[PDB]
């Protein structure tokens, strides 16, 4: 359940710990993307911890020994935690990139904190109701 | 798990396990089909430089669940005509040996403590 | 290791020309409306990628520059602001970037 | 590009779409499973008594898993989970054309998606008028005990008390192996729940947990002959003889909720 | 609400049907016996039918030292010295041949497991077979005792000083020098107590069987 990654367990966390870092600071970061969907799940929990509250002493300790930067501390409980107060879930919304063109053809993938001030990324669209296929299938529905 | 080595208590009140001894006892032989001995399962004991039959009455391996996991191995001393060596059983020694397949009525009319 | 005689190109021409080791054709292909360029069907386009990341790699300078020091992140919400776009009472008890550049037509 | 363009079923569906798409399958399934619900009612062919040297046919089903059971004896004994899913009669072969000995039906469980699943595969399960199954499986079916295609299989087919042979594909370990059919044979049902279709079967069952297996009656000389006394056919829940009891016991078996056994 | 252990769910892809056919024999079955609520550290006799023995039922006294299982396989070990040997128990719940189960002393200890008493003084584990029952209150949570068991020689059956085990029922100081703390902390692994991929809640789910239990009654 867990990718072999880091010259061992403590570099996997502590890559994870600069990783998770770079996206609180920033709130997009660009990876790789099996890196980007291994975070994935930290970040998610790491807001849960932000909703648990502020006064919660245990979320002081996870979340000081994940973020290096400690004047990122007041803004996950006073930023992230109020701003993910309403969704339930789903916080972190990461997309594939197109491969590095660095020789290495590595696998590319953009991971940020949804509801952040920077533009939106373009995401992909379904077809639109109009088409052809769609209204045919709109008939159907209207006739059930 | 009685096997090879395994230094073992020889409970029993025969002359040769009764009286102490600097050498620690090395189990020589187990009287089964299989390698390894467990409680009701004959073996061969040195005691004092003599070689005498023993019968398993408990161990350290972990057991079936709703049963006594002791933490000595403990043995009880047979004669060759079968009859316990030793008249007298001190550690409690586990009824289950009545319904085991073999003759275990001789140590168990031995036995004056069952848990 | 060396074969005990030396290899034909004939026999070399047929292990090369196998199609096993012949490079294989792509039908994934797609194109990208919003930048009109080419694209896989499960890769984003990158040429309006590209704008999105450099849009942000300015708003990031503003940022830096309005911050003024390391380790100064705010422990408020922070919101965008470009010309011709004045803060309002929503955006008081926010962090305001203020871009020189009118209000991107992608961006809203 | 003149060319050919890799599609999936959720291309090209919209969002109000692909919602009334998932419903609308739904339905399908529903209003299908619903109309072979009853095969004694559609024109049933003729079934025949039983006499020696008779085979039924078998089932497949799903390996949930293994829990402890105990028997009246206060033994324990731990029992593998076989859940029969959407057994249902596809195909039946004539005895000349498929096997001059014996003829053999085909049976098919654990309904599965349509989306991603060859149009051919559909087409044969469309005139069928059932939804496609995960898995085909050729059973040898004396003439006698022939059930016309589409009938309906219930785990009650088998019967606490009966051997079974269970035959299914090990777990594959890779480069190293597995991955490989095997037979089990002389398993003894210990319950079968009829509400859920699950059968206990004693001993352990080849594959991991969640898999398909193949469920026949035991082929040991000694039960040569254990249909007689069991539904010779099949157990047909249409036909409604007697309602069987949700959960069918064998007598050893201590049921929960009985007194706690006292070995006197 | 006291929630036993064995109903909770372990995560996994089996089935939860298989959970709601098991819980139901379990219910089922806790009316023919009743399972007194216990903790690790509590002294238990159990009323147990004997195979060996025929027409005859005994009862073990010892002190909770493990719970391990779920569903109707669940079991628990008790443990006591008797004639001087150590003895543990791993009693299964649901077994129908325990007649009884009584809680002769509900109590719970440090530590959630106390393997290492057998590597503590035989004191501590020694309990009398026919001590009476003492009084609990209902409306209080069960004592907890925190008397820091002593350890026999360094070489024990398991390496409890190190911060993997890390019991906190252990008087290390008295035995160990805090130099051999420091080598066993080498295997502290601090960035395990910080990792959010080990961690699974299962508090809705404890929740929801709460009145799934109730309403079965
Ligand atoms: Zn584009």
């Amino acid at each position: 359940v867990y990718r072999r990654l880091g010259l061992g367990p403590e570099s996997r966390i502590h890559l994870l710990r600069n990783l998770l870092t770079g996206l609180v600071r920033h709130e997009r970061i660009e990876a790789t993307w099996a890196r980007a969907d291994e975070m994935r799940g930290y970040a998610e929990k790491l807001i849960d911890y932000g909703k648990l509250g502020d006064t919660n002493e245990r979320a002081m300790r996870m979340a000081d020994f994940w973020l290096t930067e400690k004047d990122l501390i007041p803004k996950l409980f006073k930023v992230l935690a109020p701003r993910f107060q309403g969704q339930n879930g789903n916080y972190t919304r990461m997309l594939q990139i197109p491969n590095r063109k660095e020789q290495d053809r590595a696998k590319m993938a953009v991971i940020e904190y949804k509801g952040n001030y920077l533009p939106p990324l373009p995401l992909p669209h379904r077809d639109s109701n109009l088409t052809l296929l769609n209204q045919l299938l709109l008939g159907l529905q209207q006739d059930l | 798990a009685v096997q090879k080595m395994t230094r073992v208590r020889v409970v029993d009140n025969s002359a040769l396990g009764s009286t102490p001894y600097h050498r620690p006892p090395r189990c020589i032989h187990v009287y089964n089909k299989s390698g390894v001995g467990k409680v009701g399962d004959q073996i061969l004991l040195a005691i004092r430089g003599q070689k005498k039959k023993a019968l398993i009455v408990g161990h350290r391996m972990p057991g079936s669940r709703m049963t006594p996991k002791f933490d000595s191995n403990n043995v009880v001393l047979i004669e060759d005509n079968g009859n316990p060596v030793g008249t007298r059983i001190k550690i409690p020694i586990p009824t289950s040996l009545r319904r085991r397949e073999g003759e275990y009525s001789k140590v168990l009319a031995i036995a004056q403590n069952f848990v | 290791a060396a074969p005990k005689n030396r290899r034909t190109i004939e026999v070399n021409r047929c292990r090369r020309r196998n199609p096993q080791k012949l490079i294989k054709i792509k039908n994934n292909i797609d194109i990208c409306p919003e930048c009109g360029h080419l694209k896989q069907k499960h890769v984003l386009c990158g040429y309006c990628y590209e704008k999105v990341r450099q849009e942000t790699t300015k708003i990031r300078q503003q940022i830096g520059a309005q911050e003024g020091g390391p380790f100064r992140a705010p422990s408020v919400e922070t919101m965008v602001l470009y010309t011709g776009e004045k803060p309002s009472e929503k955006d008081q008890g926010k962090r305001i970037v203020e871009r020189n550049i009118k209000r991107p037509s992608w961006f809203t | 590009l003149h060319s050919k363009s890799s599609t999936w079923w959720d291309e090209h569906l919209s969002e109000e779409n692909l919602s009334f798409v998932k419903q609308l399958v739904s339905d399908e399934n529903k209003t299908q499973l619903t109309s072979k619900l009853n095969p004694l009612k559609d024109e049933p062919w003729p079934l025949h008594p039983w006499e020696p040297g008779s085979f039924r046919v078998g089932l497949i089903a799903l390996k949930l898993g293994m829990m402890p059971l105990w028997t009246k004896d206060g033994q324990k004994h731990a029992v593998t989970l076989l859940q029969v899913q959407d057994c249902h009669v596809l195909k039946y072969t004539p005895k000349e054309d498929h096997n001059g000995k014996i003829a053999a039906l085909t049976v098919g469980g654990k309904t599965v998606s349509r989306f991603y699943k060859p149009d051919s595969r559909l087409e044969f399960y469309r005139d069928l008028g059932l939804p496609p199954k995960q898995i085909h499986k050729i059973f040898h079916v004396t003439d006698n005990a022939v059930i016309k295609p589409g009938t309906p299989l219930y785990a009650a087919h088998f019967r606490p008390g009966q051997y079974v042979d269970v035959t299914a594909k090990t777990i594959g370990k890779g480069f190293q192996m597995g991955n490989q059919n095997r037979t089990v044979y002389g398993l003894k049902v210990w319950r079968v729940n009829t509400k859920h279709n699950i059968i206990y079967v004693n001993g352990s069952v080849p594959g991991h947990k969640n898999c398909l297996v193949k469920i026949k009656d035991s082929t040991l000389p000694a039960y040569k002959d254990s249909c007689k006394n069991l539904p010779f056919p099949t157990y047909f829940p249409d036909g409604d003889e007697e309602e069987l009891p949700e959960d069918l016991f064998d007598e050893s078996v201590w049921q929960p909720s009985e007194p706690s056994i006292t070995f006197a | 609400r006291f929630l036993s252990p064995e109903f909770i769910p372990p995560r996994g892809r089996t089935n939860p049907l298989k959970f709601k056919i098991e819980r139901k024999d379990m219910l089922d079955r806790r009316k023919v016996l009743p399972i007194p609520e216990f903790y690790v550290g509590s002294i238990l006799r159990v009323t147990t039918a004997d195979p060996y023995a025929s027409g005859k039922t005994s009862q073990f006294l010892g002190i909770c030292i493990k719970r391990s299982g779920n569903g109707l396989g669940a079991t628990f070990t008790l443990r006591n010295t008797i004639e001087g040997q150590g003895v543990e128990i791993c009693f299964e719940l649901y077994n129908p041949r325990i007649q009884e189960i009584q809680v002769v002393k509900l109590e719970k200890r440090l530590d959630d497991n106390l393997l290492y008493l057998r590597d503590a003084l035989p004191e501590y584990s020694t309990f009398d077979v026919n001590m009476k029952p003492v009084p609990q209150e209902a409306c209080q949570e069960v004592p907890v005792n925190k008397l820091k068991v002593k350890m026999k020689p360094k070489p024990w059956s398991k390496r409890w000083e190190r911060p993997n085990f890390n019991i906190k029922g252990i008087r290390f100081d008295l035995a160990l020098t805090e130099e051999q703390m420091k080598e066993a902390q080498k295997w502290n692994k601090p960035w395990i107590e910080f990792d959010m991929m080990r961690e699974y809640d299962t508090s809705k789910i404890e929740a929801a069987l709460w009145e799934e239990i109730e309403a079965s009654k």
